[PDB]
């Protein structure tokens, strides 16, 4: 079966 | 109490622009991504068996990392992070008997950045053949381990020792082992 | 070179309790070491750890779908892997490969180190304990504490300090997940006089 991989949050350029 | 943690572990360091992508199950590695092949590297050939990554979504997951460390680079007034120095200790795989074939273990522990030089030394010479190592691994303290692996048939004639070489550290350190 | 560092990590944790009855998830950010920002799903938003964070707990709990992916993260992301996982990390047991014997060659009636090596055991969970004639040992013990080895094998060497006379039998006991019948090894002190 397929590992899920976790997505990253962009951080604000701010 | 929790009975296991699995940990997709990431990091992005400058201004090497190196990278890594990994899960972790209760401190043991799963995988990487080898991102130069686009590549997963089940670190057990057998956990392939069954499961399945995509490689290229490592890719993407990285490029944000990138991106993250670029703001948080500014952010922070270009703090640079702080070495921290590894303890080493060179182990063997089981007892040690004469002319019956063991491996000796170099655990590097408790350092950053992940980025450190590591070699086998037979009598004072680096071997590069049969040799094998880990990617970084991640701790709970957010400091990094590693391992290297030297295959070998112990004699009473040959020394060895692992030698790492890190920021934190004044010197080359050299963990030694002999029969 | 010695020019400046500066490393982002992220980690996507997902811890189980019994099963995968409580599970809890956590997004986590950091910078070198520090941690500015996560998502705990026992929280349900993103919280500022350090103030480097604080930009970006508002800006991504504003982002609605966003936030419910997160808040799904336990069943698409945790229980999902944990699923695909199981039988290869959740239910991986390796027998110990157990070895006794005396830290050095020694005459009886004086002080030595016996060994007890466990090796090559998974998971890291064991008791491993010394007897001396059946009567179980509790001081003079002393060992490595539980080693990985990087491969998904453990060790440790547990030794006992002791005065071997003649006639003593000397017994290593292991208690491990594996195991499905009892593990001891015995070192007799007669056949090494």
């Amino acid at each position: 079966k397929r590992i899920a991989k976790a997505v990253n949050e962009k951080s604000c350029n701010c | 109490k929790e009975e296991h943690v699995i940990i997709q572990a990431e990091f992005y360091l400058n201004p090497d622009q190196s990278g890594e992508f990994m899960f972790d199950f209760d401190g043991d590695e799963i995988f990487h991504v080898d991102m130069a092949k686009k590549e997963t590297v089940w670190r057990l050939e057998e956990f392939g068996r069954f499961a399945s990554f995509e490689a290229q979504g490592a890719l993407a997951n990285i490029a944000v990392d990138k991106a993250n460390l670029e703001i948080m680079t500014k952010r922070s007034n270009y703090t640079p992070i702080t070495n921290v120095p590894p303890e080493v200790t060179v182990l063997t795989n089981s007892p040690v008997e004469l002319r019956e074939p063991n491996v000796l273990i170099c655990f590097i522990d408790k350092f950053t950045p992940p980025v450190v030089n590591v070699t086998w030394l037979r009598n004072g010479k680096p071997v590069t053949t049969g040799v094998s190592e880990t990617v970084f691994l991640p701790r709970e303290d957010h400091l990094f381990r590693k391992f290297h692996y030297l295959p070998f048939l112990p004699s009473t004639e040959d020394v060895y020792d692992c030698r790492v070489e890190h920021w934190g550290l004044d010197e080359p350190l050299l963990k030694h082992w002999e029969f | 070179d010695t020019r400046p560092r500066f490393l982002e990590q992220v980690k996507h944790e997902c811890h189980f309790f019994n099963g995968t009855e409580r599970v809890r998830f956590l997004d986590r950010y950091f910078y070198h070491q520090e941690e500015y920002v996560r998502f705990d799903s026992d929280v349900g938003e993103y919280r500022a750890v350090t103030e480097l964070g604080r930009p970006d707990a508002e800006y991504w709990n504003s982002q609605k779908d966003l936030l419910e992916q997160k808040r799904a993260a336990v069943d698409t992301y945790c229980r999902h892997n944990y699923g695909v996982g199981e039988s290869f990390t959740v239910q991986r047991r390796v027998y110990p490969e157990v070895t006794v014997y005396p830290a050095k060659t020694q005459p009886l009636q004086h002080h030595n180190l016996l060994v007890c090596s466990v090796n090559g055991f998974y998971p890291g969970s064991i008791e491993v304990r010394w007897f001396r004639n059946g009567q179980e040992e509790k001081t003079g013990v002393v060992s490595t504490g539980l080693i990985q080895n990087g491969d998904w094998t453990f060790q440790t060497l547990v030794m006992l300090e002791t005065v071997p006379r003649s006639g003593e039998v000397y017994t290593c006991q292991v208690e491990h997940p594996s195991l499905t019948s009892p593990l001891t090894v015995e070192w007799r002190a007669s056949s090494a006089d």
